[PDB]
């Protein structure tokens, strides 16, 4: 019966490609460890696959997974029980350690490049000829925490070239210094800017640049860790 | 208080886009259209550029000869009277020939030939079509995977207007244009062949399609979660793994044991959407070629 | 075990209830007073669903059948072998599955990530609360709710629609496959789209977000861009089932006729109603 053989090499096929599948979705963080670093005796059923390659451009070079993994840092963390399953507790300051939700994620200094070789991203200020073409233009609002006082001013937005749109705010401090927010982690409203992560004392701690005029994708994950972080290690000074 | 990214607070534009260059013929790309501050609260603000060319010409052309030729019949089923043609624009239907004229095309315009006429329109701008999705991935040295999908839902469609009729040996078994009458040639379909419900192929179609709204409310959302870490950055995520991509993993780990990577998860996606419409044509193919009532043959478990 | 950069992610913090005392782990899994809950919730529902199965007196999934009480009972209890354990197992699933999303919610705190998931699934939950709460209340009785088993619930399918004719009619029903067909498009477009550009023809580069604006503009005049593309997926799912609920939760309550004759109040206008000639005149 020509539907019956249909179904049934369908469910064949179908086993297949859940390994396929399952399988191309263990090119990064495989193989499994135990909560020290080593590899855990219990991977399951599915072998890693066969490495492929990825040509990067720009010169970048090649990512080829699976491939060894390590964090590339120190982490900051400590058992709180003497078998696996339990959390692991800061040793410092989980928001200046970047653990936790204030995770970053060791990627390459440097910048994101669009199609053309160029940073993808750059305050407006020298990225010609954007500008904001709706809604509030944030430029020149005090910048506040979520303890209710003002931590800085806006002064300028960085922006993705190539999708046209706003990704940070370039906040100035008290100092004369500025700070990256991401864009997602701000309300901005008709009078002010609104920062529920962080209160006004946490800005300072914002990680910063090295250069004022591009941002690389370690000084991103550093920053939006940091800020993201607020939402449970500033939960202390929030208020109401 | 807290902000969700479902709309953009604030929109900037530059200078408009012209795009990568690659071995794309420039003298086929329009200039860009305007700009739409409203699509812009959502996505891109701008319309335009397009590519042309003697495919996207030909397919544009066949595609509204192929609406015009139902249009055209529908005025007709008005006697030319525009108040009529509103009112009853769902009502009206172009019908495939009778089963007397089987796969002939004898049958006169008014009782067959002008649907496949509109027919052939469509055969065409499709097809043509088709093979546009695989050429400007080409110019641009991208993978093929859009025009492979895209080849999945023209199986589907394939199946209901041209091979079940050319198996079956005869136009009447096809598909009508209009909007009342495909809905009733759907249900009429399943009365005929014993309940669709008892349609394997049915069942899993549905389990995808079903599926794929499971997983792009996943998916979307989870890039939505991780957005405030660059998450929409997908490229880069995946030449290079960051906090978002990471959260991301940990958080499907958490709640239901396993996982993806940035890249596998297109993978998923990519294959829970075509298989939709694959399983779905192999299920229509069948029904009456081989199997007359999906009750029946469901009692001989087989 | 653990993902090789999962450990710095494992901190203390983010529950709801119940402070340090669910937080931890159990192999991948997060747990919390949330993940207790729903393990309840669901062992108490399949253990219910398995003495009905004796009851019913079979152990085939394909016929395991929990029916809801008939409509003589209205909204009241029926005795468990006549519809009380599909009461009880109700109250169980809408237990796990409410749980389910808060415990989704305390990964997120954990995590400092957002709330979009578990905000996404509880548009599934409204769903299925409308099939077995919202709709039979407003209706008057239980048993105008789905059974849980395999094939009856499609018996349930076909009978329920086919009461109002061709369920097609209905038009939120319109609209909500309207969602459901367009959301697989975009589905297969989005995976298609970011594949093409992480792995292109032989030898080549990774393409760039550039690219991909590029290609869509080049095949349709449009890019809706990488970050609207995944909140146009979110909503067009979303929208899906929003519209689901709502096509169902007004059939049998604010309309209760064949859905095909609702289309007349169109017809029926007086500008048009009269003149003849086309399928109505
Ligand atoms: C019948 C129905 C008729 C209808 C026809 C409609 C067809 C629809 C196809 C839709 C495909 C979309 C998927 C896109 C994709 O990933 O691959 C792109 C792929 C090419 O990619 P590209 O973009 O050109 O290249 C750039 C990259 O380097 C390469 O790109 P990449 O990195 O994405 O490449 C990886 C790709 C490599 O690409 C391929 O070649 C894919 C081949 C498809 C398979 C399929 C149809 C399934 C129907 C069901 C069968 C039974 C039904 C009854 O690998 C896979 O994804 C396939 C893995 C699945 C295999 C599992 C089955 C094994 C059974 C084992 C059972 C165990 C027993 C358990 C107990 O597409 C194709 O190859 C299709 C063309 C086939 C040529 C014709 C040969 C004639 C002889
Ligand atoms: C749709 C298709 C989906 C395809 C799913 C493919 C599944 C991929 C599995 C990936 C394997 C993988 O690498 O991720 C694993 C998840 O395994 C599970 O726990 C269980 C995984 C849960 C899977 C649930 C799916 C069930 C199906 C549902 C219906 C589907 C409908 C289709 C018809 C991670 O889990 C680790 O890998 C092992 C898996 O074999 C093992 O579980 C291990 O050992 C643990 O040591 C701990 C410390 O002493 C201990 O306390 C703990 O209890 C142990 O289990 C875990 O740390
Ligand atoms: C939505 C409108 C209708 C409905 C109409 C249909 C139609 C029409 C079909 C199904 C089909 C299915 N339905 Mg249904 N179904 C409904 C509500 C439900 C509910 C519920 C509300 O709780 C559940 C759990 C199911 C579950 C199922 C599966 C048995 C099957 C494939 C679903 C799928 O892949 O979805 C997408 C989701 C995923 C891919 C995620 C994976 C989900 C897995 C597969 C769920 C397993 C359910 C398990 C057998 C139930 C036992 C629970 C125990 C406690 C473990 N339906 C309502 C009443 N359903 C198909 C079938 O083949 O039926 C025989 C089919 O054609
Ligand atoms: C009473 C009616 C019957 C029934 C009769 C049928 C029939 C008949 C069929 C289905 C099919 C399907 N059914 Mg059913 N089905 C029933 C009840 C259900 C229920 C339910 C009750 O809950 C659900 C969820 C479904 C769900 C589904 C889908 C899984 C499946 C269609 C997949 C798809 O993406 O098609 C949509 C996608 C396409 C049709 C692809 C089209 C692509 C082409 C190339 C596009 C050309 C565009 C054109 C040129 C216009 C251009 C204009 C633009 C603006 C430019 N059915 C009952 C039992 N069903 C289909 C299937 O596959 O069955 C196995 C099918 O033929
Ligand atoms: C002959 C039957 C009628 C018809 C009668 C009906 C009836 C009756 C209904 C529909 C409904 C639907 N119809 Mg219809 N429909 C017909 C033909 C179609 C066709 C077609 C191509 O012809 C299509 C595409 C559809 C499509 C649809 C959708 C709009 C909708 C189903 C999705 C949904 O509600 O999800 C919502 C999703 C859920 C309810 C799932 C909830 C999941 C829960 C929250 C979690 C479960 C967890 C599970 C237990 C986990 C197991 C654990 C393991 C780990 C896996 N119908 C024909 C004409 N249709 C349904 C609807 O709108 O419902 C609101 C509905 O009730
Ligand atoms: C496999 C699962 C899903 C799927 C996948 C899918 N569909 C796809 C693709 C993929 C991967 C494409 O690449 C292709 C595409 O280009 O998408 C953007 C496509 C496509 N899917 C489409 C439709 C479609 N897909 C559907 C479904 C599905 N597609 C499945 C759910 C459905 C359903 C659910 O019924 C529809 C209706 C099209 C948008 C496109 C195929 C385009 C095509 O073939 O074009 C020919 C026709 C014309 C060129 C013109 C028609 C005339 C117009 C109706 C009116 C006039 C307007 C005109 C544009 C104005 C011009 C005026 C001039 C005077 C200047
Ligand atoms: C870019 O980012 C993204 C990722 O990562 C980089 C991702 O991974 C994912 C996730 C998506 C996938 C991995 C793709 C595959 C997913 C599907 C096809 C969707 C369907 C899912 C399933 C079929 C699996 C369902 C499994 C469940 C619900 C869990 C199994 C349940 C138990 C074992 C239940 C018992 C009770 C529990 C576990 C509570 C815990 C308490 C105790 C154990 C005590 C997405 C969406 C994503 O966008
Ligand atoms: C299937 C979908 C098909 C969409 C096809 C749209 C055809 C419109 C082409 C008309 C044109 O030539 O315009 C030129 C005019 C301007 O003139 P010009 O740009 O052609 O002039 C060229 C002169 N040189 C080369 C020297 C610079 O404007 C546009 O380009 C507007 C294009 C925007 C079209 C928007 C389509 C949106 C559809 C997406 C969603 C639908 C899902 C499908
Ligand atoms: C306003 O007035 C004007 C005149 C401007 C225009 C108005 C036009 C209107 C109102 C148009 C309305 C069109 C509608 C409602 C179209 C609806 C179409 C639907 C619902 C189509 C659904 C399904 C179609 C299917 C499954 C078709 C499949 C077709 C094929 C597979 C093509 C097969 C080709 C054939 C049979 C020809 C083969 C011939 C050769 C020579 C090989
Ligand atoms: C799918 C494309 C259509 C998009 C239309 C959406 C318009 C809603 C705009 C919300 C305004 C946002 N706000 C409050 C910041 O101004
Ligand atoms: C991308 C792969 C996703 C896998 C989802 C599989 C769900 C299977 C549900 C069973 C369908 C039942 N039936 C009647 C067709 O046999
Ligand atoms: C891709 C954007 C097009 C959306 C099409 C969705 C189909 C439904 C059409 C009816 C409009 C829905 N709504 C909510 C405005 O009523
Ligand atoms: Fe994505
Ligand atoms: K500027
Ligand atoms: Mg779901």
């Amino acid at each position: 019966d020509l539907a019956s053989l249909a179904i049934y090499s369908f469910w064949i096929f179908l086993a297949g490609l859940i390994y396929y599948l399952q399988t191309e979705n263990m090119r990064e963080g495989y193989p499994l460890e135990n909560e020290d670093g080593t590899p855990a005796a219990n991977q399951g059923p599915f072998p890693l696959p066969k490495p492929k390659t990825f040509i990067l451009p720009h010169g970048r070079g090649t990512l080829t997974v699976p491939g060894p993994e390590s964090e590339d840092r120190p982490i900051a963390l400590a058992r709180t029980a003497v078998s696996e399953g339990f959390p692991h507790a800061p040793t410092g300051d989980p928001m200046k350690d970047g653990v936790g939700p204030a995770s970053w994620v060791a990627r390459r200094d440097l910048p994101e490049l669009d199609g053309h070789g160029h940073n993808k991203i750059k305050p407006m200020k020298a990225a010609a000829g954007f500008h904001v073409s709706a809604g509030k233009n944030p430029i020149g609002l005090p910048v506040r925490g979520c303890d209710l006082e003002i931590a800085g001013k806006v002064v300028d937005i960085w922006v993705d070239i190539p999708e046209q749109m706003a990704r940070f705010l370039e906040v100035e401090l008290k100092d004369g210094s500025t700070r990256l927010l991401p864009m997602q982690m701000v309300k901005v409203q008709s009078n002010r800017v609104h920062v529920n992560a962080l209160s006004s004392d946490l800005f300072a701690g914002i990680p910063t640049i090295k250069s004022p005029t591009e941002v690389t994708l370690l000084e991103e994950d550093k920053i939006c860790g940091y800020v993201a972080g607020g939402l449970m290690y500033a939960a202390p000074k929030r208020k109401s | 208080a807290e902000y969700q990214n479902i709309f953009s607070q604030v929109q900037v534009r530059g200078p408009a886009d012209l795009g990568m260059t690659e071995d794309v013929n420039l003298a086929n790309r329009s200039g860009v259209g305007p700009f739409s501050t409203l699509l812009g609260w959502f996505g891109n603000a701008q319309l335009g550029p397009i590519y042309l060319g003697s495919l996207g010409v030909l397919s544009l052309f066949s595609g509204l000869m192929w609406f015009f030729t139902i249009g055209i019949w529908f005025w007709y089923q008005a006697g030319w009277n525009p108040a009529v043609f509103l009112r009853d624009l769902f009502f009206f239907s172009l019908e495939p020939p009778a089963p007397e004229y089987g796969l002939s095309f004898a049958a006169p315009l008014k009782e067959g030939g002008l649907w496949l006429i509109a027919s052939f329109f469509m055969f065409v701008a499709v097809w043509s079509w088709w093979g546009r999705t695989y050429l400007r991935a080409q110019a641009l040295g991208m993978g093929k995977h859009t025009a492979w999908a895209f080849l999945s839902a023209i199986w589907l469609w394939m199946v209901l207007g041209f091979i079940r009729p050319i198996l079956m040996g005869s136009w009447s078994e096809a598909v009508p244009y209009g909007i009342f009458s495909h809905l009733d040639w759907t249900n009429n379909f399943s009365l005929v062949h014993g309940n669709l419900f008892y349609n394997p192929f049915h069942g899993l179609s549905i389990a995808f399609l079903y599926g794929s709204a499971n997983l792009f409310a996943m998916h979307g959302a989870t890039i939505l979660a991780v957005s405030r870490f660059g998450g929409e950055r997908e490229l880069e995520q995946i030449a290079d793994r960051g906090t978002a991509a990471e959260r991301a993993a940990l958080f499907w780990r958490w709640t239901m044991g396993f996982n993806a990577t940035m890249e596998g998860i297109h993978r998923w996606a990519i294959w829970m959407a075509v298989l939709v419409t694959l399983t779905g044509g192999i299920g229509i193919l069948l029904s009456g070629t081989v199997v007359d009532n999906w009750y029946v043959w469901g009692q001989n478990h087989g | 075990a653990l993902l090789s950069f999962e450990r710095k992610y494992r901190v203390p913090g983010g529950t709801l209830v119940g402070g340090n005392l669910f937080d931890f782990w159990v192999g991948p899994f997060y747990v919390g007073f949330f993940g207790v809950a729903t393990f309840f919730f669901a062992a108490l529902g399949i253990i219910l669903i398995a003495w009905s199965a004796v009851l019913q007196g079979t152990w085939n999934p394909q016929l395991i059948s929990v029916y809801p009480p008939a409509l003589e009972y209205g909204l009241g209890g029926a005795p468990l072998a006549k519809g009380g354990l599909w009461q009880i197992i109700t109250i169980c699933a809408t237990g796990a599955f409410v749980s389910w999303a808060l415990r989704e919610v305390e990964i997120c705190r954990k995590l400092g990530i957002g709330y979009h998931i578990p905000f996404a699934f509880a548009f599934a939950i409204l769903a299925y609360l409308t099939l077995v709460l919202f709709r039979p209340v407003m209706m008057g009785a239980w048993g105008y709710a789905f059974p849980y088993g395999i094939w009856t619930h499609l018996d349930w399918v076909s009978n329920t629609g086919y009461t109002y004719g061709n369920f097609h009619y209905n038009p939120a029903h319109m609209i909500a496959i309207s969602f459901f067909f367009t959301n697989a498009l975009a589905l297969a477009l989005h995976g298609a789209l970011v594949l093409s550009a992480a792995n292109p023809e032989k030898g080549k580069e990774m393409r760039t977000p550039d690219h991909e604006d590029t290609f869509f503009r080049d095949l349709v005049g449009y890019s809706i861009g990488t970050l609207g593309i995944h909140r146009l997926g979110l909503l067009l799912s979303l929208s899906a089932v929003f519209f689901s609920a709502l096509c169902m939760i007004i059939t049998g309550t604010i309309w209760f006729d064949q859905w095909v004759d609702w289309w007349q109040w169109w017809v029926k206008l007086p500008w048009w109603a009269n003149i003849p000639g086309g399928i109505n005149g």
